[PDB]
């Protein structure tokens, strides 16, 4: 059952990876918007 | 899947560092709005 555990771990890390990448897309948008506000 | 998980764990950690860096940069820019 450690094999199934490993599979779940990978799927979970893939979900986490997407969460983090979506956050980066949001932050890049914030960086641009504040840069435009400041300049 | 063990290698992939080990590598993906490290990637996610690095992405968290990138996120912290970007949030701090946004904060720095907002600090510049005032002064």
């Amino acid at each position: 059952s450690v094999n199934q555990a490993s599979t779940s771990r990978l799927e979970g890390l893939q979900s986490e990876n997407h969460h983090l990448r979506m956050k980066i897309t949001e932050l890049d948008k914030d960086l641009e918007e504040v840069t435009m506000q400041l300049q | 899947e063990e290698e992939k998980s080990r590598l993906l764990e490290k990637e996610n950690r690095e992405l968290e560092k990138i996120i912290a860096e970007k949030e701090e940069r946004v904060s720095e820019l907002r600090h510049q709005l005032q002064s």
